[PDB]
RNA sequence: CCCGGCGAGGGGAGUGAAAAAGAACCUGAAACCGUGUACGUACAAGCAGUGGGAGCACGCUUAGGCGUGUGACUGCGUACC
RNA sequence: UGUAACGGGGCUAAACCAUGCACCGAAGCUGCGGCAGCGACGCUUAUGCGUUGUUGGGUAGGGGAGCGUUCUGUAAGCCUGCGAAGGUGUGCUGUGAGGCAUGCUGGAGGUAUCAGAAGUGCGAAUGCUGACAUAAGUAACGAUAAAGCGGGUGAAAAGCCC
């Protein structure tokens, strides 16, 4: 190990570069409730594609 | 228009809240919340709530107006940090740092 | 100072730097190398000096017209009224006083004043003389002096 | 007062032509880098490229004094290993010609971005012919 | 009065000055003893 | 008596910061650095107000050779032509001339062949 | 009063000369950390500067310049004790 | 380890010998301007000068002249709540340490001048004290005996209750 010298602010700055979050950008609409959902992922109130299961 | 929001003294590293920043900045409202509801962090539901804050903070305060929202200066600047310890082997301990970020927003219509 | 006489850790073996006690001045809490003492600041005159640069003075106070001679001078009662009120009169504000024997009557009422100060013969200091811009003095009160030096 | 210095924009830039033909080599490299530098112009600024745009053809047809020809060696390393290689005048002439030339001018002007900016303004043919006419030739000839 | 809690960053602090130098200082030449090993054959003595 | 030093030590360090604004990274913040930063650059300095002088002078000649050959003949001669002609033109006007008046340039060389002739 | 978990923290209102006096509460510097804006930076090798030196963007002005910020390219140059 | 025993290009002269005329090129010399030290000069006459020349790299070191912080007397004086000190910038200025005015803050002290006494001027000393960067959101979350599911609580449950 032993850092010889201690590196700069804008090297770390660089190192971070690629660490940054990509937003999913993307939603849905239900084909009913008109709830906004995830892809593939249920709704709160549990309908998914128009359907009703849980109903919790 | 002003109304701004802060949260201070969170418990949390500056550089981590700094992230879900970076996702909203001039953005429109409704798309953070929804941005943040579905993003998956520690930090996403403490900043959401204060956001969620500036806005009731607002209409009961000044002119409201939400359709026509944005979010205009969004930053972060760390706060005190508590000093702990963790030992370590062969008696040595380490002095730890729990770190703390303060927090503000801006929303505005422009 | 208080303190221990032990080393505050090991000679080597270890990352920090020689120490031999907690005492020692580039360390907090206790120091000064060079402690100050009560040491007396007096210094010694020649007499002959002294009586001789008195000389002077008076002899530059004439040549300033600051000194001033009269006779008798004495307040009747102890009153800075009284007494004020007798150089307001003479158009004097910061003076000195000096005669040759003073009455009780009159070291009273110039105690008070800040711009006043009262003197016997014996008593005088060259500061005083400069000080004041105004000074005076008694015939008789003069006679002790120019008779002290001879 | 403060002595004129030419400007990028201001620059008039220009185009030549030679054939190198029977001409010896380094004789021939040095006029073609001093074009490029921009030393035999009036207004020379040595921190801008005021060179004229240079096209050489037949460069195969070159000549040398001597026995350069079967003597005269290239070197280049490939970064690996450190294994070397090394080619002949001759081999050059008959695979990449258009390196001699291309070389020799190389080592004749600065290092840095300056000089591999107006080595970009040379051109080079082991032909006698270029589809460069467009932009004219004002011929040139030494 | 309308006072913060309490905080006891100190305490752990003046126990990691105190923690340190105690090590640090007599725990002595554990680190070079067990290094003594390594003391009596990195050495070249000659 | 007792002194306290808090102050004219920021005096010292925030002038030298100032002449060190602009500079990279730690040498334009800490004054531990920028110290030798600032000392070091005075004496560029003092060392390149001496050459500038040499710098022109190589450039001004530069810019004669060519408009010499230009005209049809070199640096060396033209000059040596002058100073048998007893022509005291110094070569920082004279290189002015080159770039803006070509004529008394033109017309001025054949002084020099004239003479040295 | 509102947000907020009948929290923390915060924003309003209000007191107060002053909340740039809010409890961690006079002043509030530097290292350190961030947001914001002008310029520059993805063919460019090395104490990181200086000297020169475009172009760019500004504030002045005068009307032609003067200044401030950056700094493309180039000569030289291997820190301190 | 890689052209590698011209600095490189490259050079049959852009090599060697002889001869000659230019030219380049140092902080050297000269030119313009400025500062300071030294000596004689006759005035001056602790001084203008006139000059006249000459000197002015510098460690250990020796000598000389000085800047600026605190405190004291000068000062029951001066400035100051129509804003001190302190902080933060700009513009000027001096041969130099430095000096002056002012923009924003801050909210009450500072001190001319001339002498005096100093716990008196920092980059270091594996220096002392405190604060904050780094490597870094990396290693690690402490025995491999083991968890899975449904209900309840609640703002939220894998770790709480059944």
């Amino acid at each position: 190990a032993v850092q010889q010298n201690k590196p700069t602010r804008s090297k770390r700055g660089m190192r971070r570069s690629h660490d940054a979050l990509t937003a999913v950008t993307s939603l849905s609409v239900d084909k009913t409730s008109g709830e906004k959902h995830l892809r593939h992922h249920i709704t709160a109130d549990g309908y998914y594609r128009g359907r009703k299961v849980i109903a919790k | 228009m002003e109304t701004i929001a802060k949260h201070r003294h969170a418990r949390s590293s500056a550089q981590k809240v700094r992230l879900v920043a970076d996702l909203i900045r001039g953005k429109k409202v409704s798309q953070a919340l929804d941005i943040l509801t579905y993003t998956n962090k520690k930090a996403a539901v403490l900043v959401k709530k204060v956001l969620e804050s500036a806005i009731a903070n607002a209409e009961h305060n000044d002119g409201a107006d939400i359709d026509d929202l944005k979010v205009t200066k969004i930053f972060v600047d760390e706060g005190p940090s508590m000093k702990r310890i963790m030992p370590r082997a062969k008696g040595r301990a380490d002095r730890i740092l729990k770190r703390t970020s303060h927090i503000t927003v801006v929303v505005s219509d422009r | 100072v208080t303190g221990s006489g032990k080393k505050p850790w090991r000679q080597k073996g270890t990352g920090r730097a020689r120490s031999g006690s907690i005492k020692s001045p580039i360390w907090r809490s206790g120091g000064v190398t060079f402690a100050a003492r009560p040491q007396d600041h007096s210094q010694k005159v020649n007499k002959k000096m002294y009586r001789g640069a008195l000389k002077s003075i008076l002899s530059e106070l004439v040549r300033q017209d600051r000194l001033i001679v009269v006779e008798k001078f004495s307040v009747e009662a102890p009153k800075t009224k009284l007494l004020a009120q007798k150089l307001k009169d003479m158009a004097l504000e910061d003076v000195l006083i000096i005669t040759g024997e003073l009455d009780e009557n009159l070291f009273l009422a110039a105690r008070n004043l800040h711009k006043v100060d009262v003197r016997d013969a014996t008593g005088i200091d060259p500061v005083s003389l400069i000080a004041f811009d105004k000074v005076v003095m008694t015939a008789d009160a003069v006679k002790q002096v120019e008779e002290m030096l001879a | 007062m403060k002595t004129f210095t030419a400007k990028p924009e201001t620059v008039k830039r220009d185009w030549y032509v030679v054939d190198a033909t029977g001409k010896t080599l380094g004789r021939l490299a040095t006029e073609l880098a001093r074009r490029l530098r921009g030393k035999h112009k009036a207004e020379y600024t040595p921190h801008v490229d005021t060179g004229d745009y240079i096209i050489v053809l037949n460069a195969d047809k070159v000549a040398v004094t001597g026995n350069k020809r079967t003597d005269k060696v290239y070197y280049h390393h490939t970064g690996h290993i450190g294994g070397i290689k090394q080619a002949t005048f001759e081999e050059m002439i008959a695979r990449r010609p258009e390196r001699v030339i291309e070389i020799a001018v190389k080592g004749m002007l600065p290092k840095g971005p300056l000089g591999r900016a107006m080595f970009r303004k040379l051109k080079v043919y082991a032909g006698n012919e270029h589809n460069h006419a467009a932009q004219q030739p004002q011929v040139l000839d030494i | 009065m309308k006072f913060v809690k309490i905080d006891s960053s100190s305490v752990d602090m003046k126990k990691y000055k105190l923690q340190n130098n105690v090590r640090r200082s007599i725990k002595s030449s554990s680190m070079n003893y067990a290094n003594v090993a390594i003391m009596t054959d990195a050495d070249h003595d000659g | 008596a007792r002194v306290k030093r808090g102050v004219i030590a920021r005096a010292r360090h925030k002038k030298i910061l100032k002449q060190a604004k602009g500079y990279y990274g730690a040498r334009s913040r800490v004054y531990r650095v920028a110290f030798q930063a600032v000392i070091k650059a005075g004496q560029y300095a003092y060392r390149d107000r001496r050459q500038r002088k040499r710098q022109f002078r190589q450039l001004w000649i530069a810019r004669i050779n060519a408009a010499a050959r230009q005209n049809g003949i070199s640096y060396s001669k033209f000059i040596n032509g002058l100073k048998k002609a007893s022509v005291e033109i110094d070569r920082k006007i004279l290189a002015d001339i080159a770039v803006f008046d070509k004529v008394a340039f033109t017309a001025l060389v054949e002084k020099a062949k004239a003479a040295l002739a």
